[PDB]
RNA sequence: GCGGAUUUAGCUCAGUUGGGAGAGCGCCAGACUGAAGAUCUGGAGGUCCUGUGUUCGAUCCACAGAAUUCGCACCA
RNA sequence: UGAAGAGUUUGAUCAUGGCUCAGAUUGAACGCUGGCGGCAGGCCUAACACAUGCAAGUCGAACGGUAACAGGAAGAAGCUUGCUUCUUUGCUGACGAGUGGCGGACGGGUGAGUAAUGUCUGGGAAACUGCCUGAUGGAGGGGGAUAACUACUGGAAACGGUAGCUAAUACCGCAUAACGUCGCAAGACCAAAGAGGGGGACCUUCGGGCCUCUUGCCAUCGGAUGUGCCCAGAUGGGAUUAGCUAGUAGGUGGGGUAACGGCUCACCUAGGCGACGAUCCCUAGCUGGUCUGAGAGGAUGACCAGCCACACUGGAACUGAGACACGGUCCAGACUCCUACGGGAGGCAGCAGUGGGGAAUAUUGCACAAUGGGCGCAAGCCUGAUGCAGCCAUGCCGCGUGUAUGAAGAAGGCCUUCGGGUUGUAAAGUACUUUCAGCGGGGAGGAAGGGAGUAAAGUUAAUACCUUUGCUCAUUGACGUUACCCGCAGAAGAAGCACCGGCUAACUCCGUGCCAGCAGCCGCGGUAAUACGGAGGGUGCAAGCGUUAAUCGGAAUUACUGGGCGUAAAGCGCACGCAGGCGGUUUGUUAAGUCAGAUGUGAAAUCCCCGGGCUCAACCUGGGAACUGCAUCUGAUACUGGCAA
């Protein structure tokens, strides 16, 4: 039937972000076939007949790519992460999965909307490292352009809450490279070394209780129902009982496999993008936004007093003082649901730059635990950042 | 269900005690008994026909601890025998282990007699059981075990045993904590509050 | 085709076997030709749990039909 | 498609065109008797009766007349000549 | 996950569409009986789906959400 | 050991008659709730379409062989030297592939089709039957082959083509020829296969012949078993289905089947069938049985057993004792898939899974231990049959969630002339117990067999072999540390659900006010609701409770048991009369109807009668009776019918 893989080297999640234009789609493909020559090679391969239907259909740069590979340094799981406005909601979570992000920005253009946006989205609850790539340097011919553009790439990082203090900057033209323009392919080998130099490796705990967001839910062509995601913490040994704690549904299900892209694991550890297999429960019975967890985890809640920091309008944030009766949207992990502001007495009016404790009523319960980090967006931008101070029923 | 609730409160509107916390007490001793168990969720009046007709059906039913099903089933073996249907029924009802033990002085309360058999302290013959129903028959041997001639609950139920006549169709030995169920019950002398004709009309459709 | 065989009629985790002459084109629980025996493998003391006849295990084995290993070993131990 | 001995199909290709010829050799000889019956002859109907008499017999011993046909089919063709006689 | 489109008195629908909310039904009241009708006399009736942003002013414009519908997207 | 009614039409009443409820049930669903465990059941629909995996092989003891593995031998190396290493060789274990035999025609699943020479009951006559088994007899001697293999050569694969070689329990002669077959007769005609172990005397060109055993082979006549074929009778509904039929009905002669037959034909005759319901139309797999029910009856066909039918659609044939072979072939067709674009491939109503449908129905689990099945003379191998495990309150059953004692009776509620009443021994408080869960630790049993040795008292060689017999030895357990058993703390971890106007057991206080809402029926609510809502309380059931759907019961309300027709529902407007039903009275006869007896048979299962076995019970099970019935065999003659007078 199906194959085998195993956990060899540490599995680091990375991706390609940006705005529209840039390198993005071309760099993704580019990099892999270059690296594949130099750090891969196996004979009478899968690859060479089955070119290449599964990738166009199952993704579009939606959230993910199920590429696994080992580089001679570590293992890299690349997940291809939006940088289209149309997906802005998705990209918070994807970078939230990320451990470094390849920020391709075309050196020809400046900061564009998604280039500023992303770095600001990063620092708060997403990716902690940015690896800048000036692209289109076979269409910049002048080092004096290059120099200038770099200096404003610095300025984004340094006050959007990352060191601007040096980042390794890789400088080539994507579409040229892949075809056979050797001068840039050479540089592609230096990307496995900047995934060590600048990051270098995350420290995830695998000994917690279980926790996993939804990524994609399938009902496969001949096996049962599969849910995917990046194990956040804890572990999933093959054959198991689980509990999926969520929104208005709590599901009990039994786990009967945990492949990694039809190449079978006997675990699913943190930092790994994996597939999971279940008996029982069909795909429309699984809603998005639930977390797959142990039978042992906390139950869902609606109400909780919170501790939130009201950001200012300069780094993006509120600019009108605001009252009871607003509807801002809370991201906790995978997805979102609307919750209303209510202010325990001695407070009614809340200004830009406040700190505040306010008691929430979300329009659905969502599996809640004290301390749980969140962002609060309304109008599509962050109002404040906060934590669940004290859960209530 | 096995109940687990307020025994003596039942007595009030039972109009009889039928052995609810017997050991020191019975009717109107440290308890309020022979009233109505409601304020005016229920209070005394003239009574309906159908009241009686249900209550007595349950009278016979409750002093063995038998469920809904069981007692009907016993009726389906009685009205399968070509002997007396009335007799047969009350014959089958006394085959339950829980009833037999009480009438060998083991347990001061009907509920307690049945709560003995629960904890491992009972046995029948060399067989150990923890089952509150058994096939009890002529020349069986009701036997206490080792670590039940040790419990201080069992001894404390022999008190009341000196104060109840004990049946004549069983040997009873308390001195070595045995007794045999040597022969069949008599009900020539327990049908004294039981009208078989009533209940068997109702069971019939 | 017909053969001497054993044939469960026990429930779950009760091995009560019955020696039947039964078909191999139906089954051991399917179309019987006839009973011929009872057997306990557990050697129960119930009323007639062992029967094995003399007369049909000496007539349908005349025109041929083979028995089973427990049976083979039982012919001697009823000293038939 | 998968069968254990799906070769069985090919094996029968042999045994269905072997049978074939033996039977159709037997059917040409029955046509030769019938020739002579329309000639009124006992001298060419009987150069075709006793000459298929070991034929008919030895092919019942290949089983290719089959069953109670093969205790019948040395009398069925005997029948023929007797009308004419 | 991603795109459209749509919610105006309790009910049936207008209206502006940068500028300030009606008609019809139906209520609810005072009046006859206890209530209601026939009938009599009086009054009341919109977070304009919701939440923001702009302006002296948003139901209208712009943007986020919710619910309906209508198209899309998914085999580890 | 065997059946009860109530409410509901009316101002009141008695009938008539509908309506509703109380029962019992389910492959059930739904809503809420949910401690354990034993036994059973679990896609009813889209017979809709399916990824994948598995479910169908095994014999070397018929072969020709050696592809791999491992030794034996052999030369050799390293002299990594008496030990590592290399080549050779079918010698031996052992076995790739290929020829040969037998299974794959079973088992399994499904109920779509199907009112049926299909099923069921009961008979019958002109048949078959490999595997099975009895008896007697035989197995003689030749020939021609061709796979593999080999050398070439074509394609992306699937899948080929040349040319050469060879084996057999393969193929085809030939010989022999009855208790054979055919034939009145006289006569004529037909068969094969050996392979294995072992061995003393002899022989051999030393492979073997010889001998003895053993299994397998051939023939002929039987028996068994299992299976075709026929008949009669019973099998659903509709006359808003009345006319039907050309191999149609029959007769000859031909032909065909295993066998009987228009099965098929040539000819000949012109009949046949029909209202005791043809023809056609609707619907359905059928049965034992199942459910319910006092019974009769009705309803029904789930699991379990038997029968029949079907396997993408349609059609068709081959080999064979057996097939139109579910997982064989071919052809046509629509699907579906692949592709080197030339061409190919496929069919889950098999299991487990998939998607879609639907109210709803479970895991791509473990295993040959055991039972059975297949191949094989054996060993041995094979098994989605099976045994287990799993999932689901789908149901049946068992046990538990503590026992005792404890009052002015605790606050805390709730109701209350405000005296109290109620919750309530309930709690608190006191002792007493740890089942069962949880933890720690033992552990029966399901195993008989086969395998290594030894005894033979067979057979022959006296010995072998082979089979037989007991004994002797090491062991056969998948489930799973199984049943169970011991210890360990600590009430600990273990109650809910509906209802309380009348039928119907089970009410108060508030809020609401013919609104909100309730409601199986009869019916509720218009601001002092035992009927609505909440609270308090009370009631019935209890790891379940309640609701719905559905079938029978009550309903004797379709009535043979067991119903009406003056007016309640019903008597043609009235005569005549064909079919049909019906027949005064006496005698004789007959025995068809009928009565009696006898004999088969009436499957297993199921009921009952009696009676056991699991820790009980659930569940398991023995023997008897039942098996109401049917046909057959023989009598009886009163009645019924026929015949005669
Ligand atoms: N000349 C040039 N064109 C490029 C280069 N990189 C990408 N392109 C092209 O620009 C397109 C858009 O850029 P990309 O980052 O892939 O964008 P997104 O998918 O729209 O976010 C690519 O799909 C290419 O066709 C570059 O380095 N050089």
């Amino acid at each position: 039937s199906k194959e085998k893989f195993e956990r060899t080297k540490p599995h680091v999640n990375v991706g390609t972000i940006g705005h529209v234009d840039h390198g993005k789609t071309t760099l993704t493909a580019a990099i892999t076939t270059v690296l594949a020559k130099t750090y891969g090679g196996a004979a009478r391969a899968f690859d060479q007949i089955d070119n290449a239907p599964e990738e166009k259909a199952r993704g579009i740069t939606i959230n993910t790519s199920h590429v696994e590979y080992d580089t001679p340094t570590r293992h890299y799981a690349h997940v291809d992460c939006p940088g289209h406005a149309d997906y802005v909601k998705n990209m918070i979570t994807g970078a939230a999965q990320m451990d470094g992000a390849i920020l391709v920005v075309a050196a020809t253009d400046g900061p564009m909307p998604q280039t500023r946006e992303h770095i600001l989205l990063g620092r708060q609850v997403g990716v902690p490292y940015i690896i800048v790539f000036l692209n289109k340097c076979d269409m910049v011919d002048d080092e004096e352009l290059l120099e200038l553009v770099e200096m404003e790439v610095r300025e984004l990082l340094s006050q959007y809450d990352f060191p601007g203090d040096d980042t390794p900057i890789v400088r080539g033209s994507a579409l040229k490279a892949l075809e056979g323009d050797a001068e840039w392919e050479a540089k592609i080998l230096e990307l496995a070394g900047f995934l060590d130099s600048y990051i270098p490796e995350p420290e995830r705990a695998i000994d917690k209780p279980f926790l996993l967001p939804i990524e994609d839910v399938f009902s496969i062509s001949g096996r049962g129902t599969v849910v995917t995601g990046r194990v956040e913490r804890g572990i999933i040994k093959v054959g198991e009982e689980v509990e999926i704690v969520g929104i208005k549904e709590t599901q009990k299900s039994t786990c009967t496999g945990v492949e990694m892209f039809r190449k079978l694991l006997d675990e699913g550890r943190a930092g790994e993008n994996v597939g999971v297999l279940l008996r029982g429960i069909k795909r429309e019975e699984i809603e998005r936004g639930q977390v797959l967890a142990k039978p042992g985890t906390i139950k869902p809640h609606t109400k909780f007093e919170s501790e939130v920091y009201i950001l200012s309008k300069d780094e993006g944030g509120r600019h009108t003082p605001f009252f009871k009766g607003y509807r801002p949207q809370f991201y906790f992990r995978t997805t979102d649901v609307t919750g209303t502001i209510e202010l325990p007495e001695g407070v009614e009016m809340v200004m830009p730059g406040d700190n505040i404790k306010m008691v929430v009523t979300l329009i659905h319960p969502i599996a809640m635990d004290d301390g749980l980090r969140f962002a609060i967006r309304e109008g599509g931008r962050t109002v404040g950042a906060g934590v669940v101070a004290k859960v209530l029923s | 269900a096995r109940y687990l609730g307020p025994k003596l409160k039942l007595s009030r509107r039972e109009g009889t005690d039928l052995f609810l916390k017997s050991g020191v007490r019975a009717i109107d001793t440290k308890c309020k008994i022979e009233q109505a168990p409601g304020q005016h969720g229920a209070r005394k009046p003239r009574l309906s026909d159908y009241g009686v007709q249900l209550r007595e059906k349950q009278k016979v039913r409750r002093i063995y601890g038998v469920l809904e099903r069981q007692f009907r089933n016993y009726y389906k073996e009685a009205a399968r025998l070509k002997g007396n249907t009335g007799e047969n029924l009350l014959a089958l009802l006394e085959g339950r282990l829980d009833n037999v033990v009480y009438r060998m002085g083991f347990g001061a309360t009907r509920a307690e007699a049945r709560q003995l058999v629960s904890h491992k302290a009972i046995m029948v013959n060399g067989r150990v059981v923890n089952i509150a129903s058994y096939q009890v028959s002529p020349n069986d041997v009701v036997s206490i075990r080792e670590k039940a001639k040790k419990q201080s609950r069992v001894k404390a139920a022999l008190e009341l045993a000196e104060q109840r006549e004990k049946p004549t169709w069983l040997e009873v030995d308390a001195g070595k904590m045995e007794g045999t169920f040597k022969r069949k019950p008599e009900r020539s002398d327990l049908s004294a509050d039981i009208n078989e004709h009533l209940i068997v009309e109702l069971y019939s459709k | 085709m017909v053969t001497i065989r054993l044939a469960r009629h026990g429930a779950k985790k009760r091995p009560f076997y019955q020696v039947v002459v039964a078909d191999s084109r139906n089954a051991r629980n399917g179309r019987f030709i006839e009973r011929v025996g009872f057997f306990n493998p557990i050697a129960s003391e119930k009323e007639e749990g062992t029967r094995l006849d003399l007369d049909r295990i000496a007539h349908w084995v005349g025109q041929g039909a083979t028995i089973s290993d427990r049976v083979a070993a039982l012919i001697k131990e009823v000293n038939k | 498609n998968i069968k254990s001995a799906k070769k069985r199909a090919i094996q029968s290709e042999k045994a269905r065109k072997h049978n074939a010829s033996r039977r159709s050799m037997m059917r040409t000889f029955i046509k030769k008797v019938y020739a002579a019956i329309e000639a009124g002859d006992k001298a060419a109907a009987q150069k075709a009766f006793n000459e298929m008499q070991p034929i008919v017999d030895r092919q019942a011993a290949k089983g290719l007349i089959h069953k109670n046909k093969a205790a019948r089919h040395k009398a069925n063709l005997t029948a023929q000549i007797n009308k004419l006689a």
